[PDB]
RNA sequence: GAGGCCCGCCGCGGUGCUGACGCGCAGAUCGCUCGUCGGAGCCGGGCAUGGGGGCGAAAGACUCAUCGAACCGCCUGGUAG
RNA sequence: UCCGCGCCCCGGAGGACUGAGGGGGAGACGGGUUCCGCGGCGCCUGCAUCUGGCCGCGGGUGACUCGGGCCUAAGCGGCGGGUGAAGACCGGGAAGGGGCGCCCGCCCGUCGAACGGGGAGCCGGCGGAGACUCCGGCAGGCGCGGCCCCCGCGGAGACGCCCGCCCCCCGGCGACGCGCACGGGGACCGCGGCGGGCGGCGCCCCGGCCCGCGAACGCCCCGCAGCCCCCGGACGCCUUGCGCGGAGAGGGGGGCCCGGGGGCGGACCGCGCGUCCCCGGCCGCCCCUGAAAAGCCGGGGGGCGCCGGCCGCGCGCCGUACCGACCGCAGCAGGACUCCGGGGUCAGCAGCCUCUAGCGCGGGAGCGAACGCGGCUCAGGGAAGUCGGCAAGCCGGCUCCGUAACCUCGGGAAAAGGAGUGGCUCUGACGGCGCCGGGUCAGAACUGGAACGGACGCGGGGAUCCCGACUGUUUACUAGAAAC
């Protein structure tokens, strides 16, 4: 697995790239209370840790309504 | 009878060279057109030890001459031979340490190693650690080169014949004492199976001819004659003479 | 063993195959009266190929 | 309490291709992992010494500008053996 | 000898001591004058004065 | 901190071995293991690798030698002939 | 920090009890005691050398419980004052 | 041992034992179904059986990534041929191939290693029996197709970064000895704190115990030592030991390699001494110098023309259960290769106990004869016994004293001999200071039937003579010797 180097890569990635999820998980065990945005792109799972729950909803929303979004 | 061992040793089997892990076979390059009229040039690539031999040996490294490549050639080091040194091998080659020349042009007096026998018999002569040929005299009219062989024999050699300039190194090998049985067990590794050697009267009279009586004794004379068939001969070969005496 | 070549896998393999009793229908209709395979054998007493 | 890893390897026999490290796994087990023999990285055909800028990978995977040095004889030779050959190639001309 | 040795070398990077005197000092060190940190540190003040 | 008074680093073999191979040995070891003046680099840093095999730590220059010295008497008397007698040719 | 160095574990050998065992645990074991333990060390796999042959730090030792010449079949139901 | 459908079955409870070179958990070989579930006791389980490795029945071994296969080693087979009455043995000198008109080209191996070499696998889960194989997650390798695409740049330099291919050459990797010490990681360990759970409790107890997890891989940043660059021009730099420097030190600033660590993605917090494994730079050693080959990859020249990215798809063949079950007539106090290896006492991987895990062996009672075997002790004497001190016993750990003849000057030598040793209560040293680690080495009191290496482990010694210098080696199964 790998990090996505911040929405922009994500997004393009998301855009136009191969996609197939992406999850949300959320806050798990409040070791952070950010969100974590994961894309199944064919070669690798990219993660994004978004600081603020806000912040991650524009960047879902930038995500194609093809790519398939699971929130946890 | 059993057959003995020296019977036994000529069969191959367990006495064969331990020759694994050894450089290969040390010679003179090749007599060739730019050896016959000039002089072919070698850089010594590497000065490296090998398996059964004493003397170190060298690899230099001469131009292709029927290619666009390179050959590697082993030869017994000469002592000075350095990583870089240019030797020569040829007619024309100067009398330099590790050059190669005909024995004809080399002058009388010289030592030299690796002599060939014979014309173009890449080397059979001086070989082992500190042994050396010395160029004795030149006999022009019959193309004929006296050397003093390193048992002090002296053998009219071509010449044609071609020798490498110096005393072949890792001299005075010999000196140390082996001290323990031990380095006697590691050097005759690298070498054969023909250590540890039993004395004859130690054995049974079925396993040699000195065989075994009540007092441990060989009973007849060792010296045995040339004529003897290979189970007889096993004292002193064909001895001129015999015991330690003063002279010569 | 358990690196086993496959030719031996098959030899070892009828072994066990034809390690069975006489089926009971075969005693009823050969009328053998005698009830025992003997080419049978037994893992520990037994030293197939050898 | 009894950290016993077993073998991970087709036969027991410790040779140097069969080492292994261990580690803790997610589910708190001692785990043994392969210990792979580093390749020599290349060596300079005049000196011996590591040639520098190409990683101890097997070359097979490590990509042409990881596996390349950017030097006329760049893997080859080594910058001071190539200046050495580059200054006699020059001289030996001049005379 | 690592102890000694530590103090000899912050002393001469702190120009506290010369490195003619570290040198002198670091093969009385080698050669077992200097029992403990302290008695080093003694003889470099005595030295030094 | 004259640890031995007679025997040098012969003293490995403690009482066996007899006393001629020791002496012999002491001369013969003491060469051996001795630093030689390179004859390139002008550096004492030349070692034994192997018997007949000297190499240079610091010139890294290999010279192919006597087996206990890095250059055997026999080999230097050799090489004066040759200097004399290429340079009565030439 | 040297050494066919010394004590000593496994290991590898096998000294003594002339111990047990001797219709045995066993067609050479068991118990103590002992030789050695960085080395001419020890162990596994592959491989080579074959019978008047091999192999032997030599004891006519060893060569599948067989050895001053293996085992298998045959000559051979050899011959025997 | 007790109790319970009560069997040596099984379950619970007590008491044990094997004691991390395990009666523990796994492989190689060898067996060949012994594996697992259900039923059973006719056989076997040398007593018994309701037991079982036994009998009957029905099942069980899943791989692109592990191993074979593949490469070569020692070796062995093959080779126009050579020879021998043949069987057969022996072997280069022979018009011995290759994608390809052309062009290039002396001449074997699709033999041989389930320990050597090798392109790439990890975690979690699941079943009565299996897993690097299944399933779920997550990668890596190697092809193939579709599509897009296009053949250098930067730095003073070491090199960096944004990946061409073929031949012919020159290389590199595969690819390598041993050892003492030293350093760095990983696991293991221990001690604190903290959070959760227990147990015991006559007295004490924040003193006991149990658990607290983070893989391959992908990025990013460091990484001692080592090597290299650039300025510059010296007795300086340094190790445990060394080493190094006008053939270029120090100093300053950089590059590279480093089986490693941290961060992030996958997805409890400290701290210390050891152990074990790997690794690094050294150094020592040899009349010893420590394999090879596929495969892969650079460079030079030549010719040519790419590379790459993304997205699909594929990966065949065989091995895969189990082993206290192998081999000795046997479920034989007999052998038989490895891998992992906790705690205390201690110099110890010794001995003695124990955690984990395994487990209670071809049978049970009663009695307490001789005698045997394995031990224990013995007044006084002390080898008077005997062929001979055979056997036993003495001695023994550490610290400090103190050591003779002789000698090949290395030894002898632990010579010979003596003295101390426990527990408490303290005091010094020794690093990294505010702090904060250390666990060794001294010294002193005070105590105790006149006790202390309190078990355990663990030389008796001295004077001679003969022989062989020595370490070695040997008659497997009556001679270990002075023999070899």
């Amino acid at each position: 697995p790998n990090t996505i180097t911040e929405e922009n890569l994500m997004k393009m990635i998301a855009d136009g790239r191969g996609k197939k999820l992406v999850v949300k998980s959320c806050s798990k065990g409040r070791l952070q209370g950010k969100v974590k945005l994961k894309l199944r792109t064919a070669k690798y799972l990219y993660t994004l840790t978004v600081p603020n729950a806000d912040d991650a909803k524009s960047i879902v929303k930038g995500c194609k309504d093809k790519v398939e979004v699971q929130y946890v | 009878g059993r057959r003995i061992r020296v019977q036994r040793k000529g069969a191959g089997s367990v006495f064969r060279a331990h020759v694994a892990r050894r450089l290969g076979a040390a010679k003179l390059r090749a007599n060739d057109f730019a050896e016959r009229t000039g002089s072919v040039r070698g850089v010594v690539k590497a000065i490296l030890h090998d398996r059964g031999r004493g003397a170190p040996l060298a690899r230099v490294q001469f131009p292709n001459m029927r290619g666009e490549g390179r050959v590697n050639e082993l030869f017994i080091a000469p002592e000075g031979m350095y990583t870089g040194q240019e030797v020569f091998s040829g007619n024309k080659a100067t009398l330099h340490i590790g050059n190669i020349l005909p024995v004809g042009n080399i002058p009388e007096g010289t030592y030299v190693c690796n002599v060939e026998e014979k014309p173009m018999d890449r080397g059979c002569l001086a070989r082992a650690s500190g042994t050396y040929c010395l160029v004795v005299a030149h006999n022009m009219e019959t193309n004929k080169t006296r050397i003093r062989l390193p048992s002090g024999q002296k053998k009219l050699i071509s010449s044609k014949a071609r020798a490498m300039i110096g005393l072949v190194a890792g001299g005075g090998r010999t000196d140390k004492p082996l001290l323990k049985a031990g380095n006697a067990y590691h050097k005759y590794k690298a070498k054969r199976n023909c250590w540890p050697v039993v004395r004859g009267v130690a054995m049974n009279p079925v396993d040699h001819p000195h065989g075994g009586g009540n007092h441990q004794h060989i009973g007849v004379s060792s010296c045995v004659p040339r004529n003897a068939v290979p189970g007889q001969k096993v004292g002193l070969i064909a001895a001129r003479r015999t015991g330690c005496s003063g002279g010569k | 063993t358990a690196n086993k070549t496959l030719s031996r896998k098959l030899r070892l393999a009828k072994k066990t195959k034809t390690n069975k009793n006489i089926p009971r229908w075969v005693i009823a209709k050969d009328h053998l009266k005698k009830t025992w395979n003997y080419k049978r054998h037994h893992w520990r007493r037994s030293h197939l190929k050898l | 309490a009894d950290c016993r890893v077993t073998c991970r390897f087709h036969s027991t026999y410790r040779t140097r291709s069969k080492i292994v490290r261990y580690k803790r796994t997610p589910g708190n087990r001692l785990t043994s992992l392969r210990v792979k023999k580093l390749p020599n990285a290349p060596h300079c055909a005049e000196t011996g010494k590591q040639i520098h800028g190409i990683p101890r990978v097997i070359p097979q995977h490590l990509t042409r500008q990881q596996r390349k040095v950017s030097r006329p004889y760049g893997g080859k030779l080594c910058g001071s053996a190539l200046r050495a050959h580059i200054l006699e190639s020059f001289l030996n001309e001049e005379n | 000898q690592r102890v000694l040795r530590r103090l000899l070398s912050r002393y001469r990077d702190d120009e506290k001591i010369d490195r003619h005197l570290y040198e002198t000092l670091y093969a009385k060190a080698k050669g077992n004058m200097f029992k403990n940190k302290r008695v080093l540190l003694e003889h470099i003040v005595g030295m030094q004065k | 901190a004259k640890r031995t008074k007679k025997v040098g680093l012969t003293g490995k073999y403690g009482t066996r071995y007899g006393r001629a191979a020791r002496k012999q040995l002491l001369k013969i070891e003491t060469s051996q293991k001795a630093k030689y003046t390179c004859p390139f680099c002008a550096k004492d840093k030349v070692r034994r690798t192997a018997c007949g095999i000297w190499t240079c730590r610091s010139c890294s220059k290999t010279m192919a030698g006597g087996a206990y010295s890095l250059h055997t008497e026999p080999a230097n008397a050799a090489r004066a002939t040759i200097r004399r007698l290429r340079l009565a040719r030439e």
